[PDB]
């Protein structure tokens, strides 16, 4: 679809020239287009060009391809990923839920709120403990934590030699 | 209440076995 | 360990054979590649204009695209969730 189609339509193949059938060759012209060609039968053909999607957002695109996938029923798997260094993950909040960790959430919840009620008296006067109490250990799901809260932010800048 | 680790173990898990079953 | 695998440069050492075709073979994979705003316009109401200069720096620009011959997906119920920080 960079070539400039109207000119070059005719003039591709020679056969097809021939047989007059040059303005049904299989290219990009002549919110999104529907391509006909894909309701009929498709045996000689094992490639799919994708055109379209550079410059966007990338969560309408894949949004996008994933429906034109859905309605056309093609065969294929769709990734992104990114260019950089990893601390450039500071426009995002980060969480998530693993199975693998459930069963341990509660079998430590739960035994934290029963010292809770043995050592009442001095811990609830201790301010650390009270925090702690109340930022975690008192949330349904480890997926509501964020990866920010699991680390000092100071000593993380200071990790960094740009932060002297 | 002596079996209350228990009960949100077993929440917990019964929940995931639910889930990757349905 | 799930995070550090958005990045291509490292994600390519494990899965090593990507081009670019212009599309994808029939069964194959499609990868998509993009960059922050912050490097493409490097230099170019007004707190709206601010608000709007910072968040249009922030976005997710589709720059690239490559392909690879195999489908790797197959019932966990894990994920990772990333949500839109406010300005």
């Amino acid at each position: 679809y960079y070539l400039n189609y109207p000119q070059l339509y005719q003039y591709w193949s020679y056969d097809t020239y021939r047989k007059g059938r040059s303005q049904s060759h299989p290219a990009y012209f002549y919110n999104i287009t529907p391509n006909s060609d894909l309701l009929h039968r498709l045996d000689d053909y094992s490639f799919y060009r994708i055109e379209g999607h550079i410059g966007e957002a990338n969560a309408t695109a894949l949004q996008r391809i994933l429906d034109y996938q859905q309605r056309y029923n093609l065969a294929f798997d769709v990734i992104t990923l990114k260019i950089g260094n990893l601390q450039s993950f500071q426009d995002i909040n980060i969480s998530g839920q693993f199975d693998d960790l459930n069963a341990d959430f509660g079998r430590i919840k739960d035994t934290f709120a029963k010292l809770w009620q043995r050592y009442e008296e001095s811990w609830s006067r201790n301010v650390f403990l009270y925090t702690l109490k109340r930022v975690f250990f008192d949330k349904t799901s480890l997926a509501e934590i964020k990866s920010d809260q699991l680390f000092n932010p100071i000593v993380a800048r200071a990790s960094v030699k740009e932060a002297y | 209440a002596a079996d209350t680790l228990n009960y949100f173990e077993l929440k917990g898990l019964m929940t995931a076995y639910q889930q990757r079953l349905a | 360990q799930i995070m550090e695998l958005q990045l291509f440069h490292k994600f390519a050492q494990n899965n090593p054979g990507m081009e670019h075709l212009g599309g994808v073979p029939k069964g194959g994979t499609f990868v998509l590649v993009y960059v922050d705003g912050r490097e493409l316009v490097r230099n170019l109401s007004p707190q709206e204009l601010a608000t709007s200069r910072e968040l249009l720096n922030r976005e997710d620009i589709v720059v690239g695209d490559f392909c690879l011959p195999y489908r790797f997906s197959s019932p966990t119920v894990s994920y990772v969730l990333t949500q839109p920080r406010p300005i």
